[PDB]
C-alpha cells in the first residue's frame, strides 16, 4: 500500500551478559505513487450532482434536495416531514447502470462456515484483475437481493467487457463464464448484460463470442432500468440529513 | 425559527466543491482536504475534511467527515482560483486578485490597456479560528507569459504542492488543457513559484520545474469528450519516498536495574534515490549511556 | 500495513498446540508483550496488533 | 421583537458582502482608467460579523431576561405555597382554639 | 413530469404493491394530436400482509420450501384463517400447518421449540383429546424442527378441510400437550399469476386503453415468492377525447 | 509550561471540577508517574526547569 | 391573490394578502421590474441604468452617455430575506431593440 | 454566545489594517497618477481598538 516499515535496534551489552539495552524504533517510508489512474479526481454531471472517484470507486459530495425543500415548505411543515420526501430520488453518480443481485439463502454445504460473502469487480479501467467492491452479510432464512451503481467511462471496459463475480469463502466463482459481464451497446445505447444464459452467440463489447455461459453464485441478476436511487442516510451529508 | 433554520440548512447544503488536497504521496493513507463555495453570487467559502486512512475501498462511515466551516477572510478570487495546500503541517489558502489595471499615458496612447494585476494572497488559519492577512505577491508578468496575453480567453488553473522535505511551496499557474507537456523549458504553459515558510518569493528555473516533473499529472483537464472539465486534487510532494527528517526514541532503563540509556536521536536522516537504488544517511546517530538505577 | 495473520503466525505456536489468538491477547502492557516478544517482531508491528 | 432584530440585523451580510465584491469594479475609466475600493470586501465582511456579534448579545440578554422571568415564576410559585401553607396552619390554629 | 402513487395493501392482508411512479411523463403535441408518453412505468409486487399471524405465519411458510426442492410457487394452497391458542405446556412458535394442492404437502412452521429431547410430532386431529383418531402424522428427521414439507402425496385435500386442533407432542403417552392450536375457519388461495393477469388501463375522455405486460413489457422478473419488480415499455398513448373543461 | 496549568487547576478546583482538574494537573505532575510511548517515564516531574 | 375559486366577478377579501415591502433596494430604470415564479418560488427582475461610456481615443469629442442595462435577479428566501441577485449585461441587446 | 461573540469581534483588528495599508496604492493612474487615501491605516486601527 505505498508504504514499508523498517527498523532500528540499539542493541548494547555488558562483556557479563548484562543488557545494558536493547532499543527498537520502527520507521515509515511512504513510496510516490502519482499515477493518474491512481490519483482521485473530481466530477459533475449536467444535473448537478457532485462526485470524487478514485480508482474505480465513485463518491457522492453534494446534494440536490433544494428544490424539494423550497416545495414542501412553501406547503407546510408537515408535508416536510413525510416518508415520501425522505425516500426521493438523486441523480446517478456519472453515467453508469444500476444491477440488482439476488443471492439464495445461506447454505453450510454450499456457501460453507461462514455466510458473509464478499462481491468483487474484475475488468476494469487497466486492472484485469479483482476488486473488492462490496461486503455482504448473508441471511440463512431467505433470499438476499441488493442493488448496486456500477460507473462507466469511455472506453473503461477491456475484452470481455466488465465483471462482477462473489466469494462465499471455501469458494469462489470467478472461473471462465461464471462472473456477470456487463457492456455499453451502443445500437441499443445502453448498458447490456452478456451471460444471463447458456448461448451459442453473443455480441459482446469486442464482438460475437459464440460461447456464453451462465453466471453462478448469483440467484438472479438483473438490469434495473430507469432505477433512480433512493435517497441516501450514510453519504457525507448524512450528519445534516440526521440532524433535520 | 424552524423556517429560519431550515434556511439556514439550505444555505449550508447548497455548497459546490471547487478545490481539494491531499497529505499525502499516495492515495492509500492521508486526509483529504475539500473547499467549496456557496451557490449564490458571492464569494462565502467553506472547508471541510475527511480521513480516508481507514476507508474500507469504496465504504466510508459518515462521521469520518466534518462540518463544513465558513473561511472568514472576504476572499476575492479570479473566477475559479482557489486552493488549499498545508505546509508547516498546517493549513493555508492561496488565490489569485484579479484587478483592472494598466501602464502610465504617452502622449497620445490611446488603447490605456486593461491588463489584470494578478496577485497571490497567502492567507492561514490561525489556531482558534482566526485568520491572518494574505502575504501579497505580484506574478503580473508571468500569469500574463502563461496565458500568452489573453487571460479572459481561456481558463487558468493554479496547483499549490507542499514539500515537506524542507517546507517550501511550489506554485504552478497554467493553462487548462486537455493534456500536459513536461515541465521545464520549451513549455511556456506552466509558470513555477517557490514560496517559503516566511514569505521570501523565488521564481522557479527551469532546472527547478524540471525537478517537479512528474506533478503534470496532477492537473484540471479538459476530458476527452469535447469541452468537459476534470479537476485533480494535489497532493503532498517528496522526491520519490517520504521518511521524516528526525527520529527521537527517548530513554530506558536496561536491566538490573543498574544501567539507563538516553538521548537516543537521528537529528538528520536524509534519503538519495539514485536510478531504483534507495540510500538511506543517517547523519549523526548519538546516544548516551549513564549508571543509574 | 502490516499483516496480522503473518503476525499472529510470527508469534505461533503459542506452547499448547494453536496459534495466539487476537482474543486470547487481551493480555497486557504494551512494554509487557515487548519485554515477552523483543525477539520476534518490532515495535510498529506491536503498535498495529 | 429582540428576536426579529436580531435575526434581521443577520439579514445583512448579503448585502454588504455584495458591496465588497461590486467594489472591486472600477469607476473612473476612459483617458483614465480605475478608482476601484481596494479590497472593500474584507472590511465589509468585518463590519457585518461584528453586528452579528451585536446581534448575538441581543439575544444573549433577551434569553437571560427570559430566564429571569422563569426565576421570578418559580419564587412566586414557592411563596405561593408559602401562603396557602400559612393558611392551612391557621386553618388548624382555628379549630385548636 | 413525473408521478408517485405510493403503496396499497391487498386484499386477504397477504399481498402489498409498493414504488408505484412513472418517473417521467412527457406530451408530444401534433397538429391536434396529444401523444402522452409515460416512460418506464414501474412498481413491485410482494407478499406480505398488514402484520398480523397471517403475515407472520403463512409468509414464512411459502417462503420456507421441503422435499420438491425449492420452487412450489404457482400452487394452490390451503390455509387457516384465524389461529390461536387452545393449550399445553407454553404458546411457543408452535406448529403452524399449511396445504399445497398441487402436490399434497403438508408445510409446518414453528419459530422455537422448548425441549429438544422428545420426538414430538406434526398431529392433526380434529378433537384434541383422541391420539387414536389422529389423521395427520408426521415425525421429526432431526429432533430440532427445521419447519420442512412432509409430502403427504396422497389426496387429503378433504382431510385438511375438516382437521383443526394442531398438536406439538402427541407421542407415546398419547397427547402430552406440548403446544396446541385453534386453526378456526379455513380459506383457498393461490400463488399463481398469468402475464395478463397484471395490466394498467388508462381512461382520458372516451379513449380507454388496457396494456399489459404480456405485449407492453420492458423487465419480465424471475418467479418467486420474494419482491417482484415490474417496469413496463414506454406507453405513448393518444389522448385526444379529454373534455377540457 | 507553568502558570497557565495551574490557572485551570485553580479554575475546576474553584468549580468543583475534580476530575478534569487531575487530569489537567497531571500535564505537570502526577505521582503515578507519566506513560509516554506506553512506557514508565524515567523522569519524575513533567516540568523541565 | 388566489383565483381559483373566484366566483366569475365575485371574490372574498380574505382571498387577498397584505402589502409586503421588498428589503432589496432595488434602483431599476423606470418601470422596468417584474416578478416571476421557477423553481416554484419567487423572483424578481429588473434592469439597473447606468450611464457609461467606451474608452477614449485621440479627440472623441463626444464621450457617449449609452446605458449599461443589467438585469438583476434577486429572489425571496424562506423566512423574509432576500439573496442578493445575480447580475447579467444585456447592454448590446437592449440597443439593438431601442 | 456572548464570549464567541467578543472574541469574534477582536477578530477584526487584522482585516481593517489590512484595509489601512492597502490604501496606500494610487487608485487612479495614467495622465494623472495618485487618488491615495491619506493615512487611513491610523484611522483604521483606531476604529478596532
Amino acid at each position: 500500500n505505498n508504504i514499508a516499515p523498517l527498523d532500528i535496534v540499539f542493541e548494547t551489552k555488558a562483556k557479563d551478559g548484562r543488557v545494558l539495552g536493547k532499543i527498537k524504533q520502527t520507521l515509515s517510508v511512504k513510496r510516490v505513487n502519482y499515477n493518474p489512474e491512481d490519483i482521485l479526481f473530481l466530477r459533475e454531471t449536467h444535473s448537478g450532482a457532485q462526485y470524487m472517484q478514485l480508482g474505480v470507486y465513485r463518491i457522492r459530495l453534494n446534494t440536490l434536495l433544494a428544490s424539494q425543500l423550497v416545495s414542501r415548505a412553501n406547503t407546510g411543515i408537515d408535508t416536510i416531514l413525510t416518508m415520501e420526501t425522505q425516500r426521493l430520488p438523486e441523480p446517478p453518480l456519472g453515467e453508469g447502470f444500476f444491477a440488482n443481485f439476488v443471492l439464495p439463502k445461506y447454505d453450510p454445504a454450499e456457501h460453507g462456515d461462514e455466510r458473509w460473502f464478499k462481491i468483487h469487480i474484475g475488468n476494469v479501467g487497466g486492472n484485469t484483475g479483482r476488486q473488492p467492491y462490496y461486503s455482504g452479510m448473508l441471511s440463512d432464512t431467505s433470499e438476499t437481493s441488493m442493488t448496486l451503481f456500477v460507473p462507466y467511462a469511455e472506453g473503461y471496459y477491456m475484452h470481455e467487457g466488465v465483471r462482477l463475480g462473489v466469494g462465499y469463502q471455501k469458494i469462489t466463482y470467478d472461473n471462465t463464464w461464471e462472473s456477470a459481464f456487463f457492456y455499453f451497446d451502443e445500437t441499443k445505447q445502453q448498458f447490456v448484460l452478456i451471460n444471463d444464459a447458456d448461448h451459442d452467440s453473443g455480441m459482446t463489447q469486442q464482438g460475437i463470442v459464440k460461447n456464453i455461459k451462465k453466471y453462478k453464485g448469483f440467484l438472479n441478476v438483473s438490469i434495473a432500468t430507469g432505477y433512480s436511487a433512493p435517497m441516501d442516510f450514510n453519504s457525507a451529508s448524512a450528519l445534516y440529513y440526521w440532524e433535520l | 425559527a424552524f423556517k429560519t433554520y431550515l434556511t439556514r440548512f439550505e444555505t449550508v447544503a447548497d455548497l459546490k466543491v471547487v478545490s481539494a488536497y491531499h497529505d499525502n504521496v499516495n492515495s492509500n493513507t492521508g486526509l483529504t482536504w475539500f473547499v467549496g463555495q456557496t451557490r449564490e453570487n458571492l464569494p462565502e467559502y467553506y472547508w471541510r475534511n475527511v480521513d480516508i486512512s481507514r476507508m474500507q475501498a469504496g465504504e466510508l462511515a459518515a462521521n469520518a467527515w466534518k462540518e463544513w466551516t465558513k473561511i472568514d477572510t472576504a476572499v476575492n478570487p479570479y473566477k475559479d482560483a482557489i486552493r488549499p495546500v498545508i505546509f508547516r503541517e498546517r493549513l493555508h489558502l492561496i488565490w489569485v486578485e484579479k484587478e483592472e489595471v494598466a501602464k502610465n499615458g504617452t502622449y497620445w496612447k490611446t488603447p490605456v490597456e486593461t491588463y489584470d494585476r494578478f496577485t497571490l494572497k497567502l492567507a492561514f488559519l490561525r489556531h482558534d479560528g482566526s485568520w491572518s492577512a494574505p502575504w501579497s505577491y505580484d506574478i503580473t508578468t508571468q500569469v500574463e507569459a502563461v496565458t500568452d496575453k489573453k487571460p479572459d480567453t481561456e481558463r487558468l488553473a493554479l496547483a499549490a504542492s507542499g514539500f515537506q522535505g524542507e517546507d517550501t511551496l511550489l506554485v504552478f499557474v497554467y493553462k487548462t488543457g486537455k493534456s500536459y507537456s513536461d515541465f521545464g523549458g520549451s513549455n511556456k504553459n506552466v509558470a513555477g513559484m517557490t514560496i517559503y515558510g516566511d514569505g521570501s518569493f523565488k521564481k522557479m528555473e527551469n532546472t527547478a520545474l524540471s525537478r517537479y516533473s512528474q506533478l503534470k499529472n496532477t492537473f484540471d483537464i479538459i476530458h476527452t469528450q469535447g469541452n468537459d472539465l476534470v479537476r485533480k486534487a494535489s497532493y503532498r510532494f517528496a522526491q520519490d519516498f517520504e521518511v521524516p527528517a528526525s527520529l527521537n526514541m527517548g530513554s530506558a532503563i536496561g536491566d538490573d536495574s543498574l544501567t539507563v540509556m538516553e538521548n537516543g536521536n537521528i537529528p538528520q536522516i536524509t534519503s538519495k534515490y539514485s536510478s531504483d537504488n534507495l540510500a538511506i544517511t543517517l547523519h549523526n546517530a548519538a546516544f548516551t549511556v549513564r549508571y543509574d538505577g | 500495513m502490516y499483516s496480522t495473520a503473518v503476525l499472529l503466525n510470527k508469534i505461533s505456536p503459542t506452547r499448547d498446540g494453536q496459534t495466539m489468538t487476537l482474543a486470547d491477547l487481551q493480555y497486557l502492557s504494551f512494554s509487557e508483550l515487548r519485554k515477552i516478544f523483543d525477539d520476534q517482531l518490532s515495535w510498529g508491528e506491536a503498535r498495529h496488533l | 421583537l429582540l428576536d426579529a432584530a436580531a435575526g434581521q440585523s443577520l439579514a445583512g451580510q448579503v448585502l454588504s458582502i455584495a458591496e465588497g465584491v461590486a467594489d472591486l469594479v472600477p469607476n473612473v475609466f476612459g483617458l483614465a482608467c480605475g478608482g476601484s475600493r481596494w479590497g472593500a470586501a474584507l472590511r465589509a465582511s468585518a463590519s457585518v460579523m461584528s453586528l452579528s456579534a451585536t446581534a448575538s448579545q441581543y439575544s444573549a440578554d433577551k434569553i437571560s431576561r427570559s430566564e429571569a422571568y422563569r426565576r421570578r415564576r418559580q419564587e412566586w410559585e414557592i411563596q405561593r405555597d408559602n401562603a396557602d401553607g400559612e393558611v392551612k396552619q391557621m386553618d388548624a390554629q382555628l379549630e385548636s382554639l | 413530469a413525473s408521478l408517485n402513487m405510493g403503496s396499497a395493501i391487498g386484499d386477504d392482508s397477504l399481498t402489498v404493491m409498493e414504488n408505484g411512479n412513472i418517473p417521467q411523463i412527457t406530451s408530444k403535441y401534433s397538429s391536434d394530436n396529444l401523444a402522452i408518453t409515460l416512460h418506464n412505468a414501474a412498481f413491485t409486487v410482494r407478499y406480505d400482509g398488514s402484520g398480523n399471524v397471517i403475515r407472520n405465519k403463512q409468509i414464512s411458510a411459502m417462503k420456507l420450501t421441503g422435499v420438491d426442492g425449492k420452487s412450489q410457487y404457482g400452487n394452490a394452497f390451503i390455509i387457516a384463517n384465524t389461529v390461536k391458542h387452545y393449550g399445553g405446556y407454553s404458546d411457543l412458535g408452535g406448529p403452524i400447518t399449511v396445504y399445497n394442492k398441487t402436490k399434497n404437502y403438508i408445510a409446518s412452521v414453528q419459530g422455537h421449540l422448548m425441549n429438544a429431547d422428545y420426538t414430538r410430532r406434526l398431529i392433526l386431529t380434529p378433537v384434541e383429546n383422541n391420539y387414536y383418531a389422529r389423521l395427520f402424522e408426521f415425525p421429526f428427521s432431526p429432533n430440532t424442527i427445521l419447519n420442512t414439507v412432509f409430502t403427504v402425496g396422497s389426496n387429503k385435500t378433504s382431510d385438511f378441510k375438516k382437521c383443526s386442533y394442531a398438536v406439538d407432542g402427541n407421542n407415546s403417552q398419547g397427547f402430552q400437550i406440548f403446544s396446541s392450536y385453534q386453526s378456526s375457519g379455513w380459506l383457498d388461495i393461490d400463488t399463481g399469476i398469468n402475464n395478463t393477469d397484471i395490466k394498467i388501463t388508462v381512461m382520458a375522455g372516451s379513449k380507454t386503453h388496457t396494456f399489459t405486460a404480456s405485449d407492453h413489457i420492458a423487465s419480465l422478473p424471475a418467479n418467486s415468492f420474494d419482491a417482484m419488480p415490474y417496469t413496463f415499455k414506454p406507453l405513448e398513448i393518444d389522448a385526444s377525447s379529454l373534455a377540457f373543461t | 509550561f507553568y502558570y497557565t496549568p495551574m490557572m485551570c487547576f485553580q479554575r475546576l478546583l474553584q468549580e468543583k471540577q475534580f476530575d478534569e482538574a487531575t487530569q489537567w494537573i497531571n500535564y505537570v505532575y502526577n505521582p503515578a508517574g507519566y506513560i509516554v510511548n506506553g512506557e514508565i517515564a524515567p523522569w519524575i516531574w513533567n516540568c523541565r526547569p
